[PDB]
């Protein structure tokens, strides 16, 4: 979808989500794959809940890249 | 709090600073085992933003360029999140200003998503590339101007960033403002030198992606350039 919604779209859900101070959505945000927004939450709720296999309480850039990966194809 | 396996690295991240001396001053190695993020005590300080575990790592000697799996170096980090003082503090010390991760990004690119002006400027000041390509042939520039960083795009143009640099998507940062609504980005970036004239992959130029108005307004700009300069 349209780039500006995509932020919208992470920046609205990560919003009560505690993300490590240097994780940048717009290293996604930015890719060219056309995903929804129901891949949006999709990677955002991943991410959150691979807190926990290494299990750490605050989400860090590399639950990102593991959630987006997976989640996008 | 309990982000790393490494108990030390824990302590670096809470801010536990008077533990993190007394254990590392009793065995000097533990400053500089690496956790199974390959992070140490170093970046996870950065990552957490506190100033003085960074200092006492610093004064250890400990490395500052190293990065972790995912290719992030403490510079990185502490740009991304906002450390003025620590990016200050890491740069005295030799950080390499053109260091790039995993995503073929530099300090640079997420000081200029995130609106941090004054680290873009100390890293410009060190000699940060503004024309540096991420993996996606993206550009500090095309980050600020996509999301309406204004004054992020004149610190960059004022350190001579190109204005026409094509991602991947064949899109130029004005594209990208264009694409976005970014008008007072689009029109700083005309006034600068952007090419109105360039098509992305999708055989477009920024006007033909611009909505009307702006369109418009570029293209009058456009001339009046081309008719001074």
């Amino acid at each position: 979808m349209d780039r500006r919604q995509k932020r919208l779209i992470f920046s609205t859900i990560t919003s009560k989500m505690n993300l490590s101070e240097e994780v940048d959505l717009e290293d996604y945000v930015a890719r060219p794959d056309k995903i929804s927004g129901a891949d949006i939450n999709s990677i955002c709720q991943e991410s959150g809940m691979l807190a926990v296999r290494e299990n750490r309480y605050i989400v860090l850039a590399k639950d990102f890249e593991k959630a987006y990966k997976t989640v996008i194809k | 709090g309990c982000v790393s396996n490494i108990m030390i690295c824990n302590l670096a991240y809470s801010g536990k600073l008077d533990e993190l001396k007394e254990r590392i001053l009793a065995d000097k190695s533990l400053a500089t085992r690496t956790d199974q993020d390959s992070r140490t005590a170093l970046h996870w300080a950065c990552s957490a933003g506190h100033t003085e575990i960074v200092e006492f790592l610093l004064q250890l000697g400990v490395p500052v360029n190293d990065k972790d799996d995912a290719g992030w170096s403490p510079l990185h980090i502490a740009a991304s999140a906002g450390f003025d003082e620590i990016v200050k503090a890491l740069l005295v010390k030799g950080a390499h200003v053109n260091a790039v991760n995993q995503n073929g990004c530099t300090p640079l690119h997420y000081a200029a998503s995130k609106n941090r002006h004054e680290i873009a400027v100390m890293l410009l000041e060190g000699g940060a590339n503004p024309d540096a390509k991420d993996h996606y042939d993206a550009t500090a520039m095309h980050r600020a101007a996509a999301k309406g960083n204004l004054k992020m795009v004149h610190i960059l143009l004022f350190y001579k960033a190109s204005t026409n640099i094509q991602d991947t998507e064949g899109n130029t940062p004005l594209h990208l403002a264009c694409d976005e609504e970014r008008v007072e980005e689009a029109k700083f970036l005309v006034t600068q030198g952007a090419s109105i004239y360039i098509e992305n992959k999708e055989e477009k130029t920024p006007l033909q992606v611009a909505k009307g108005g702006l369109g418009l307004i570029l293209k009058r700009l456009a001339e009046g350039e081309e008719a001074s300069m």
